[PDB]
């Protein structure tokens, strides 16, 4: 109900009644196979359903405004800080193709030893509680019915509060998530022990729910020197958390691996990537293949983050993923803009949908260099494996920095990262199961002594409660807000304001922030800062420069500047005509 | 090094390759797993009681206090769900109860 798609999305209204909302279904949806889809003069061998509502490709107006959709589903990431300004980013992304919303969590969150409630306002991400999670969803719900086609949103299920955001997340519907429990050892030092006792219960909580899971072995295409030496330890990473996931009870069907082709030119990154990319998906028949693209080789153009992309969906083309995230081409510059994650969708749109059908026409040389790759990594990786038993498990391992080392495995260099078994964030907060241990609710992993009670409920342990949350959703507590200054109500207070002027702006309404590219005839240095001066000369304020390129030496440089306009415009006084 | 190691592979099939990859794969994640039913922890604690119908704040304070008096190995949940019954309150009263320092010499049988 509402939705008119000429009138801007009332954020203060879907703000409103967030104590009576409801998810509207559950879990993860792919796109619908559209076979031998025919839209304009043309036919696709590779297409999705098409959208009821959507912005095409400029160039879909000498082809009457089609626009095909590719099959794989399409992920955006959106998370400013303010989560109630990135609803209208949402709203953006949906109508450009974007039916995967992906939403980071605010600096630290990984350290919250529980879960926390309301809206303050972010750093780097978004604070994700149950409001907020609420109304986005509940934004999403509007979104996906005007575009006539469901979205997934997504968000993290790491920290050492996991098990708890998973209820949650259970709780609200929220569709898809990250859970590797590597990452809490790896990259936030979590304690291993309650990181991997804890994933248990998160991942069984996820299964319930029906969500999609990806994991978190491409971090380590980050974190890494030269990341083409790196495959034998995603192979390792991917298959630990799989093999984990799918003894918890969760479906092969739901489990996604998270794989980015390690390089970009000027390395040869197909002849690098390729191999990779396949000996990685026939080691992993059946289980979800999430790509997503290239941030470690990043800089300051989005020109060239494009290009390297384009590769990146090349990659998923020649081999296969069921899932394509996409990454801004602004992300080494800055902090992604609204203008640029339409940008990393239609591009995602576009490339695939010029190739469509390609694999009816090229195929990989499966005997040659490439069959002799895809044996070797297999075999190092296998190798890895071997020394990982031998030294008597994974703890040991890790702790014998074994993973996030530098080497081309079986090659070590020592300057892996190791923890401790016995230290970490949250030692000793292990506890020994007793034998007359009891937990009366669905979802529930390890040993749960529910006979003592009634042998009959062994298998419905919520019923000696007549419903945990996950049957009885009103028995959920809903907080408001716990922060009477910092909360959304504040911040949307602050700008009634806007809400008859107008201003630019990237992330946050009104923030004035705009983008100025310019040539200079002279060295890079001195360009930049004579750029400066006429960005000042030119009103704008908070001005700084975000990339420079050299044309060449002496002859020129290209400067780009992001500044602030410290004035608005009025929509009742501009003079329009027909 | 690499040639040195790989010796015993080199003539395994590839369909021995992946399933001894997958077999070793299993054999590292078991300890794991067990560890993972045989044990609990603060969060796995809290979350069993958010689903029982507490609120965040009510169930930091009833893990908590849990730990002090050494009762996890029984279950946060259970402790809550014998006071409830023992007393004859509502779990949802007798886990206010507790979270508030009620209950507490009496659980402890
Ligand atoms: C497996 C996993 N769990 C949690 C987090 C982060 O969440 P907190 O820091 O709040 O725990 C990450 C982050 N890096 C992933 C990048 C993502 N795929 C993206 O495409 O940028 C992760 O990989
Ligand atoms: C700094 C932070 O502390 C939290 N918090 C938890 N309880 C309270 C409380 N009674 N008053 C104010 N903030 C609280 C918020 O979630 C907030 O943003």
């Amino acid at each position: 109900l509402q939705l008119r798609v000429n009138e801007k999305l009332d954020v203060e209204n879907i703000l409103k009644d967030l104590d009576k909302y409801t998810p509207k279904r559950r879990g993860w949806t792919w796109r619908q196979p559209a076979e031998n889809l025919q839209m304009g003069p043309f036919i696709y061998k590779d297409a999705s359903t098409p959208l009821e509502n959507s912005v095409a490709l400029p160039s879909a107006k000498y082809f009457g405004d089609i626009d095909p959709q590719p099959l794989p589903v399409i992920t955006t990431e959106i998370a400013s800080g303010r989560f109630e300004d990135d609803i209208r980013r949402m709203r953006m992304a949906a109508w450009h193709g974007a039916d995967h919303i992906m939403v980071i969590r605010t600096a630290g969150q990984s350290h919250y030893d529980g879960l926390i409630e309301g809206t303050p306002q972010g750093i780097g991400g978004v604070p994700i509680t149950r409001k907020q999670v609420r109304a986005q969803r509940k934004a999403l719900d509007l979104i996906e019915e005007e575009v006539g086609r469901p979205i997934n949103y997504h968000s993290y299920v790491s920290g050492v509060a996991g098990p708890d955001i998973a209820v949650m997340f259970a709780e609200e519907g929220v569709n898809g998530a990250h859970q590797d429990p590597q990452y809490n050892v790896l990259y936030r030092n979590i304690n291993m022990i309650r990181s991997f006792i804890d994933a248990c219960e998160s991942k069984t909580i996820m299964a319930w729910a029906d969500m999609a899971q990806i994991d978190g072995a491409h971090n380590a295409n980050a974190t890494a020197r030269e990341a083409w030496k790196v495959m034998p330890e995603l192979m390792v990473q991917h298959a630990l958390n799989s093999i984990f996931s799918l003894k918890v009870g969760m479906k092969k069907s739901n489990i996604c691996l998270s794989t980015v082709p390690p390089t970009a030119p000027p390395a040869p990154s197909m002849y690098l990537d390729l191999p990779y990319a396949v000996a990685l998906r026939e080691m992993f028949e059946g289980y979800r293949m999430r790509a997503q693209m290239n941030t470690k080789y990043m800089e300051a153009s989005t020109r060239e983050a494009t290009v390297t992309h384009v590769l990146n969906l090349l990659i998923s083309k020649l081999t296969r993923a069921d899932i394509q995230s996409t990454i801004t081409p602004d992300e080494g510059r800055n902090v992604p803009w609204h203008i640029y994650n339409i940008e990393a969708c239609d591009t995602a749109k576009q490339a695939l949908i010029g190739m469509d059908g390609l694999m009816d026409m090229v195929q990989l040389k499966r005997e040659g260099v490439l069959g002799d790759t895809v044996r070797e990594l297999k075999e190092r990786a296998v190798l890895f494996m071997e020394e990982i038993i031998e030294a008597g498990g994974y703890f040991n391992a890790v702790e014998q920095g074994f993973f996030v080392d530098s080497g081309y495995y079986p090659e070590r260099n020592g300057d892996g990262i190791a923890r401790q078994i016995n230290g970490g964030i949250g030692a000793g907060t292990v506890f020994e199961r007793d034998e007359d241990y009891m937990a009366p609710v669905t979802a529930h992993f390890g040993y749960n002594n529910v006979k003592q009670y009634d042998e009959a409920l062994v298998s419905e342990p919520s019923k000696l409660i007549d419903g945990c949350t996950l049957e009885v959703p009103e028995k959920i507590v809903y907080i408001d807000e716990l922060d009477e200054n910092d909360n959304v109500n504040v911040r949307m207070e602050e700008t009634k304001e806007f809400r008859s002027m107008i201003k630019p702006e990237v992330e946050w309404q009104a923030d004035g922030t705009v983008l100025l590219t310019m040539f200079l005839p002279t060295s890079k240095r001195v360009a930049e800062f004579a750029a400066i001066e006429f960005a000042k000369k030119m009103n704008l304020e908070e001005v700084e420069v975000i990339n420079r390129e050299v044309m060449q030496e002496a002859e020129g440089t290209r400067i780009e500047l992001k500044g602030r306009v410290p004035f608005s415009i009025d929509i009742n006084s501009l003079v329009i005509p027909p | 090094d690499f040639q040195q190691r790989r010796a015993h592979l080199a003539n395994l099939s590839d369909e021995e390759l992946q399933t001894r990859f997958w077999e070793m794969a299993e054999k590292i994640v078991d300890p794991l797993l067990d560890l993972g039913k045989k044990n609990t922890t603060p969060s796995i604690e809290r979350s069993v009681l958010l689903r029982m119908g507490f609120s965040s704040l009510e169930a930091k304070a009833i893990v908590d206090k849990t730990m002090d008096r050494g009762l996890m190995g029984k279950g946060a949940g259970h402790i809550v769900y014998k006071i409830a019954k023992e007393k004859n309150i509502s779990v949802r009263e007798a886990g206010l109860a507790l979270s508030e320092g009620k209950y507490w010499d009496d659980a402890i049988q």
